[PDB]
């Protein structure tokens, strides 16, 4: 029936590091969002500037979806008008944002004994980011007045940090799955869709 | 499920040399960094010392160099810091914190700030004075 | 900004029923999918049980399936968990709250002891 490619986004072996968060284009294919809103294996699910059981309704030019991985605090961040570390140096939505946060626990993939340590954050950054912007440099941040020269030191840090997830930790340090859909309304007047 | 207890702080004197103990209990990480850290009456919490898992190579700050020693006995599971020639800027709380390490390209990196700690103990006082 | 306040929370004796409560307030409610978390002293903060926008599906806990319920009434903006056949191993505090975590709010305090 042309069914749009959800389960690709939302069930993919591996995810990205939310520094380097992954991005998916949605076209040419009919979705039917509720298959995704009436799940209750999503332990967190939002929306803003929209609602939910009209978005069958509504009509779309873009529809982004971005996945990554982070830990139970930090998807506090992944909202409009947040502050720290994820929202402030490696995933922002802007105050309009207009689309949905979906998050669900995923500690029996993500977290290994002794540590899983391919999941990565950026933890020091000279400024925070726009909205919707993602950096992957891996150039040495300069926390003192002695310059770095690209070498890492004891005031030159290198700027990712490892989570190293644990099964045992509590459920705010327990890794989970985001994915973050993005939409782009048409404009139009009200007779012809909104 | 996983505790840092630090000891021998104490009231020492100019010159004179201290020996804090930090005891380790129930580190299941692979890779990780220990390190101690100092935090001045009102100032901010920042790093003195670090040990890395990996490599255990030794960190420290500039203030420090050459006076301080970091160490460990695995066997043990305790981490000691020598301070030699203490004097009076010394003067704080001394934490023994650890967290993971950061794995980028195959390389291994313990970088040494508060910021990256997951695990932090209750502290000590270090005074010099007199 | 957000304010989460729950309540209900008393001392039940073992197989009692109790029914407790959250308001939420600092966000469109009808538009967010609200969970419940529980933490005791000495352990870590888990999840409890989750429910949808609608309150069409829910998900529970291995430990509580079966004897809890979670539902919503979205024209209160509360959120309710009815709990049954309580446990010893139930004693916590109980947190909800639309992303994960524990003491985001005040929490309530349920104490199954005979």
């Amino acid at each position: 029936s042309n069914l749009c490619p959800f389960g690709e986004v939302f069930d993919a072996t591996r995810f990205a590091s939310v520094y380097a968060w992954n991005r998916k284009r949605i076209s040419n294919c009919v979705a039917d969002y509720s298959v995704l809103y009436n799940s209750a294996s999503f332990s967190t699910f939002k929306c803003y500037g929209v609602s939910p059981t009209k978005l069958n309704d509504l009509c779309f030019t873009n529809v982004y979806a971005d996945s990554f991985v982070i830990r139970g605090d930090e998807v506090r961040q992944i909202a409009p008008g947040q502050t720290g570390k994820i929202a402030d140096y490696n995933y922002k939505l802007p105050d309009d944002f207009t689309g949905c946060v979906i998050a669900w626990n995923s500690n029996n993939l993500d977290s290994k004994v002794g540590g899983n340590y391919n999941y990565l954050y950026r933890l020091f950054r000279k400024s925070n980011l726009k909205p919707f912007e993602r950096d992957i440099s891996t150039e040495i941040y300069q926390a003192g007045s002695t310059p770095c020269n690209g070498v890492e030191g004891f005031n030159c840090y290198f700027p990712l940090q490892s989570y190293g997830f644990q099964p045992t930790n509590g459920v705010g340090y327990q890794p989970y799955r985001v994915v973050v859909l993005s939409f782009e309304l048409l404009h139009a007047p009200a007779t012809v869709c909104g | 499920e996983v505790q840092l207890v630090e000891s021998g702080g104490d009231s020492v004197q100019p010159g004179d040399s201290l020996r804090l103990s930090c005891a380790i209990s129930g580190f299941t990480l692979d890779y990780y960094t220990i390190g101690w850290f100092r935090q001045a009456p009102g100032k901010e919490r920042e790093g003195v010392s670090c040990i890395g898992s990996s490599d255990s190579s030794t960190s420290y700050a500039d203030a420090v160099k050459g006076r301080f020693t970091i160490s460990s006995d695995n066997a043990k599971n305790t981490v000691y810091l020598q301070m030699n020639n203490l004097k009076p800027e010394d003067t704080a709380v001394y934490y023994c914190a650890a967290g993971p390490a950061t794995y980028y390209g195959g390389n291994w990196h313990h970088t040494c700030h508060a910021n990256a700690m997951h695990y932090w103990g209750k502290g000590t006082l270090v005074t010099v004075s007199e | 900004q957000v304010q989460l306040v729950e309540s209900g929370g008393a001392l039940v004796q073992p197989g009692g029923s109790l029914r407790l409560s959250c308001v939420a307030s600092g966000f469109t409610f009808s538009s967010f999918a609200m969970g419940w978390y529980r933490q005791a002293p000495g352990k870590e903060c888990e999840w409890v049980a989750t429910i949808t926008i609608t309150g069409g599906s829910t998900n529970y806990a291995d430990s509580v399936k079966g004897r809890f319920t979670i539902s919503r009434d979205n024209a209160k903006n509360t959120v309710y968990l009815q709990m049954n056949s309580l446990k010893p191993e139930d004693t916590a505090v109980y947190y909800c709250n639309p992303d994960p975590g524990c003491r985001r709010g005040q929490g309530t305090q349920v104490t199954v002891s005979s």
